[PDB]
């Protein structure tokens, strides 16, 4: 292909800086655009570079272009959880509608959130309609905890997931487990290495 | 569309038995696609040189063909031009005079 | 006083087939050739690089190489855009360069013909249609004028590159530009009407004077033909006179040319 | 400059006719259709320079394009194939180089539709223990038994969509991972302050938009036709 991005994917921790690269063989090279694409969503333009030696910025994003080297870098300063996305490089071969766009295959960035005050616990939640049906919620563990699939294949366990209570400036991880097959919340997360201080109520 | 004008003329004064150069100058045609043959006795001469095609102030094209030849008492020399503006190839014979 | 002309011809037969060929002239002397078959511009004179360094020439050639490929796709796309207002086959001609004046003065030009008609020029900072151009060309113009990168490059080519380059060429090519080559004449006749022909060949530069003469008397019936080129960058001309048969006697052809140093050619019939 | 696309999501069968539409009110002459597949950049299928103009892009095969007006540019898949499963993007522009992209359309072409099934949706109310331990209340929504995995889960409080304090599984899990036609499950959480959950004027709803059959898709089975539909589950706050 004519447009290559590097790395393919990377994982960083919240607050860290990272650099993404784009190299191309497109001729001629009128301009280069960086897009951010969140999962499922569409294309949000971050910046466009137009000059032989160019530098742009947009908040915590800054970018460079060197047309002689056919090389661009996107720099993200002090990453936040919402930077988790695919970043796409695009070269336009004309300064008009006569141009074709040449898209890179993208760089997948994952930003691990900083959990300040962890409080690991497993809670039992009851169905709003059918009160004898329930799920088990493992929540408030820091980013070091890994959640594993169950031993039993009639027990379901989701991967971890981070929510952000924006107004309270609060983040938390959680995973959910359920089964009908005998099944209780103290047993639910045994296949996982869970913190020793994990609260089990009742 | 415009019809090619053809002018056949020699580089040096013509003398029987003396090597010379024959020129065929094709002008005033459009479009530029054209086929030019120089002929000895109605037969196509092998090593015919062509100048690059160019065009005038008025945008009409022109090109120069030339070849080595030695004029004689008997031999005829011609320039044959095929162009879309003409139904038949136009042939112009070297006058000598 | 010299005109430098870059002449480009392109034929687009259908959506897939095309070729672009260029020739470059300084006055009536060819300096460059760029065939569709060639990746690089060819010098047709030893001095065709002018006063440009190797790095400057390589850079300028590279820009033209990008240009040729880009031009080709652009026309194909503009045809799609205007469809079905215009269809193949299509001829595009460009005539671009600069006329060089005394002092440090010059005027640059870039003229574009479409199917043999002058329709578009670059002027100042943008492309424009000229009088007589069809209105459908306003869309191509708007599209071309959207490209600021091309406009910046063209402005520099025309304002700066062309006159600087041609100044270098005039210095480097001086001895070819100022060459003097002698005309050689000979006489003949054709059909009681007789058309005499004075043939004049091998002269350079172009300015020449040819007349039929009876002694000191200039025959004011002489029809000067066209200037026709020779292959060796010299010129050919013939002058014809219509006379009665038997009236041939005493008639001469006089030729005046700068290579002769006053010593005219006189050939009596 | 705004571009819209419809449908936003589509499940189709092999051999079916699929039409993807793109609308644009910018008075842009030029419109463009692309597909995005993992491992590749967006690739150009067809484009158009105005009403009546359709042009082949880089990968036109299996697609027809239609530009009936300045506003509308359609991508027609006359005989849908599984290889046309992708995310499709439309864009528009004027004489300038900028292309303005629509939000994308996800298409899934299945070999057969026999297993298409909508979700059951259940909402799980916050633990009393969580409330006392944290002063926060986590609601859980579970969508189960659905096929295929083309669902959009959203949370609504008093008829308005909420995003803060939400997280939904990045992908559905397979209920029978040993099967090729396994049904899916998906979970989501909404976390609010205890006092927000305790307020009995707050009405919570987890909604799953499921993409299934159209009204015109043939259905030969006894069970209810698994049409595109919303399934939801609901609860009020309480002291
Ligand atoms: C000129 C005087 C000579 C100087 C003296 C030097 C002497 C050396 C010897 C010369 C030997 C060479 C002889 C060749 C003769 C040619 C002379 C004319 C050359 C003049 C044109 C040069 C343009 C350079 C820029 C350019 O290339 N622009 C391209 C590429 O653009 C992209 O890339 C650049 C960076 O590389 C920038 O990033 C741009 O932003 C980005 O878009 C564009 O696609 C451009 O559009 C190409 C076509 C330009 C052109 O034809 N326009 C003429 C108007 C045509 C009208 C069409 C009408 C039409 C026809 C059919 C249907 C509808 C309409
Ligand atoms: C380049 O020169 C032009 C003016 O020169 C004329 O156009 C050239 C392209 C060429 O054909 C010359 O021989 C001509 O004499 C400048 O154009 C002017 O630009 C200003 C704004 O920048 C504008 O207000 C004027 O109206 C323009 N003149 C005309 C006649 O339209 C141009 O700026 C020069 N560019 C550079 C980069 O030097
Ligand atoms: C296009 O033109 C060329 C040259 O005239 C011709 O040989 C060729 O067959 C044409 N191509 C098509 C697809 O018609
Ligand atoms: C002219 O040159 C281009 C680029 O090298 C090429 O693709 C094309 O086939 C050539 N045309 C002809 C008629 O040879
Ligand atoms: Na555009
Ligand atoms: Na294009
Ligand atoms: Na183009
Ligand atoms: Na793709």
């Amino acid at each position: 292909t004519q447009v290559e991005q590097s790395p393919q994917s990377l994982v960083v921790r919240q607050g860290e800086n990272c650099v993404l690269q784009c190299n191309y063989s497109v001729t001629p090279d009128n301009h280069l655009r960086w897009f951010k694409q969140d999962t499922g969503k569409g294309l949000v333009s971050l910046t466009v570079l137009v000059d032989q030696k160019d530098k742009t910025s947009n908040g915590r994003y800054s970018a460079t272009l060197d047309k002689d080297a056919k090389h661009s870098t996107l720099h993200i300063t002090a990453t936040l959880l919402d930077d988790t996305a695919t970043y796409i490089c695009v070269v336009g071969d004309r300064g008009s509608a006569l141009g074709r766009l040449h898209f890179g295959a993208g760089t997948q960035l994952i930003v691990i959130p900083d959990i300040q005050n962890p409080d690991p616990a497993v809670y039992q939640l009851r169905d709003s309609k059918s009160s004898d049906k329930s799920v088990c919620l493992f929540t408030d563990f820091d980013s070091q905890t890994n959640v594993s699939q169950s031993k039993d294949s009639d027990v379901y366990i989701t991967d971890k997931c981070v929510l952000d209570m924006r107004s309270m400036d609060f983040k938390s991880n959680s995973a959910v487990a359920w089964s009908n097959k005998d099944f209780a919340c103290a047993n639910a997360f045994n296949n996982s290495i869970i913190p020793e201080d994990t609260f089990f109520p009742s | 569309q415009k019809t090619p004008q053809i002018q056949v003329y020699s580089r040096h004064p013509p003398e029987n038995g003396k090597p010379n150069i024959l020129n065929c100058y094709v002008t005033q045609f459009h479009p530029p696609h054209i086929e030019i043959q120089m002929l000895k006795n109605g037969k196509k001469i092998p090593k015919v040189e062509m100048s690059d095609m160019s065009f005038s102030k008025d945008w009409s094209f022109y090109i120069l063909a030339h070849t080595e030849f030695t004029p004689t008492e008997t031999d005829t020399y011609a320039c044959r031009v095929k162009h879309a503006s003409m139904a038949e190839p136009k042939t112009v014979y070297w006058d000598r005079d | 006083n010299y005109t430098f002309r870059c002449l480009q011809m392109s034929s687009f037969a259908n959506r897939s087939w095309s070729r672009t060929d260029s020739v470059v002239w300084l006055g009536d002397l060819q300096t460059h050739r760029w065939s569709n078959d060639s990746a690089t511009i060819s010098f047709t004179k030893p001095w065709s690089q002018g006063k440009l360094s190797n790095q400057q020439w390589e850079k300028l050639q590279h820009m033209f190489q990008v240009y040729r490929v880009s031009f080709t796709r652009d026309i194909q796309e503009l045809v799609k855009m205007m469809s079905p207002k215009e269809d193949y086959p299509i001829e595009i001609q460009l005539s671009a360069g600069c006329e060089m004046y005394p002092g440090n003065a010059s005027e640059s030009f870039l003229h574009v013909a479409f199917q043999g008609k002058y329709v578009v020029r670059f002027w100042g900072t943008s492309w424009q249609t000229v009088p007589g151009a069809p209105s459908w060309l306003d869309l191509p113009i708007k599209v071309l004028n959207a490209d600021q990168g091309t406009s910046a490059t063209v402005q520099m080519l025309l304002n700066d590159t062309c006159p600087l380059f041609v100044r270098g060429l005039l210095e480097a090519g001086k001895s070819d530009l100022e060459k003097q080559e002698k005309p050689v004449a000979w006489l003949s006749s054709v059909p009681g009407h007789r058309q005499l022909v004075c043939h004049v060949s091998g002269f350079y530069p172009k300015p020449v004077w040819v007349m039929w003469m009876r002694g000191d008397q200039e025959q004011q019936g002489t029809h000067r033909g066209d200037f026709l080129p020779n292959a060796d960058e010299t010129w050919y001309l013939q002058a014809t006179l219509d006379v009665e048969a038997g009236e041939e006697a005493g008639l001469a052809c006089r030729v005046k040319h700068s290579s002769l140093g006053g010593q005219d050619i006189i050939l009596y019939w | 400059a705004a571009v819209t696309q419809s449908p936003r999501n589509k499940v189709a069968v092999t051999g079916g006719k699929v039409t993807l539409s793109c609308n644009q009110t910018n008075n842009h002459n030029n419109m463009y259709w692309y597909r995005q597949d993992t491992g590749h950049g967006l690739r150009l299928i067809h484009y158009s320079y105005g009403a009546g103009s359709t042009e082949k892009g880089d990968i036109p095969d299996g697609y027809k394009a239609s530009r009936p007006s300045q506003e509308n540019f359609s991508l027609i898949l006359e005989l849908a194939t599984p290889s046309q499963t992708s995310v499709y993007f439309c864009a528009s522009g004027d004489e300038g180089y900028t292309q303005y992209f629509g939000p994308g359309t996800r298409l899934l072409v299945l070999e057969d539709l026999r297993n298409v099934t909508p979700p059951k949706v259940s909402l799980f109310e916050p633990s009393k223990a969580e409330i006392s331990h944290t002063q926060k209340a986590t609601l859980v929504c579970l969508a189960t038994g659905f096929y295929p995995d083309h669902v959009e889960l959203s949370w609504w409080v008093n008829g308005k969509e909420v995003h803060s304090g939400v997280c939904t599984d990045p992908q559905p899990l397979k209920e029978q991972p040993a099967l090729n036609d396994s049904r899916y499950s998906l979970s989501s959480r909404l976390r609010v302050s205890a006092t927000f959950w305790q307020n009995p004027r707050n009405h919570f709803r987890c909604q799953v938009q499921f993409y299934g059959l159209s009204e015109n898709d043939e259905w030969t089975q006894d069970r209810a036709k698994p049409v595109t539909q919303i399934v939801s589950a609901e609860a009020w706050g309480r002291a």
